[PDB]
């Protein structure tokens, strides 16, 4: 579906959430703390 | 013999080889603050006095 | 401000240089040597900001 | 300004990178402003084979 | 008018010595000049001199 970018992962700093959906695509530069892709849907 | 502030010890210092990274260890430094020249690139620069 | 206008900040404190076009917007504690801090921002680790 | 190089070549039938040439054209471009260093992607983890 | 201190005095009372640094870092003339400690030396192989 999509791609992330970024560095050191929690909110200490940025990065980027690449995804894609139907005929839509959504980029978000922000602190994104995660621990796996999981994006929940199928 | 640590001056009064009201008279203050004044030092010129000459032609010398600085180093600010051997006095850490002359005071308890409880505050380090400094202004725009910083601590850390403060032994790259050369002052004319 | 006659009192303070503490509404800007601006660092001084990075581990190395700064490439073109790009913001190093990050509250963390500045190592300033080998001494290792964790967010308390004493002395030898002061806040880039 | 990122760059998304895309074609579609369907021609494969079973081989990973079959000889061949081919382009790459991007297409949308838009910049961000990041020190990126790390990469990663998204499966259909709810339904995988 | 008299100074004194007494230990038994608590946070905000105690004698604080403070030493303060003044550069004039401009255009002119180096006196200090603060060093890398030098990197020590190697033969027979490329090196930036
Ligand atoms: C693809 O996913 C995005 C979020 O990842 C969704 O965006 C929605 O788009 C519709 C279009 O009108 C809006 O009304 C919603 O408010 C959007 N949702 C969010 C959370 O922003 C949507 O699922 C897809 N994008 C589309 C259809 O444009
Ligand atoms: C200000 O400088 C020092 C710091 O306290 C005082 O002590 C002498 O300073 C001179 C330099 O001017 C040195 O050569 C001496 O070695 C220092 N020690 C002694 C015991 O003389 C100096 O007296 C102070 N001067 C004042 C307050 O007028
Ligand atoms: C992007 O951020 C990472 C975060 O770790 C940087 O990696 C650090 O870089 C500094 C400066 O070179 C050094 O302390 C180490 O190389 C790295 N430290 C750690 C703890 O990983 C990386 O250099 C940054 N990239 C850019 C272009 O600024």
């Amino acid at each position: 579906r999509g791609w992330i970018f970024g560095t050191t992962l929690d909110s200490k700093t940025q990065s980027l959430l690449i995804v894609n959906n139907a005929t839509n695509v959504v980029i978000k530069v922000c602190e994104f703390q995660f621990c796996n892709d999981p994006f929940l849907d199928v | 013999r640590f001056a009064s502030v009201y008279a203050w010890n004044r030092t010129r210092i000459s032609n010398c080889v600085a180093d600010y990274s051997v006095l850490y260890n002359f005071a308890p430094f409880f505050a380090f603050k400094c202004y725009g020249v910083s601590p850390t690139k403060l032994n790259d620069l050369c002052f004319t006095n | 401000k006659v009192s303070g206008n503490y509404n800007y900040l601006y660092r001084l404190f990075r581990k190395s240089k700064l490439k073109p076009f790009e913001r190093d917007i990050s509250t963390e504690i500045y190592q300033a040597g080998n001494k290792p801090c964790n967010g308390v921002a004493g002395f030898n680790c002061y806040f880039p900001l | 300004y990122f760059k998304i190089y895309s074609k579609h070549t369907p021609v494969n039938l079973g081989r990973d990178l079959p000889q061949g040439f081919s382009a790459l054209e991007p297409l949308v471009d838009l910049p961000i402003g990041i020190n990126i260093t790390r990469f990663q992607t998204l499966l259909a983890l709810h339904r995988s084979y | 008018q008299s100074y004194g201190f007494r230990p038994t005095y608590g946070v905000g009372h105690q004698p604080y010595r403070v030493v303060v640094l003044s550069f004039e870092l401009l255009h002119a003339p180096a006196t200090v000049c603060g060093p890398k400690k030098s990197t020590n030396l190697v033969k027979n192989k490329c090196v930036n001199f």
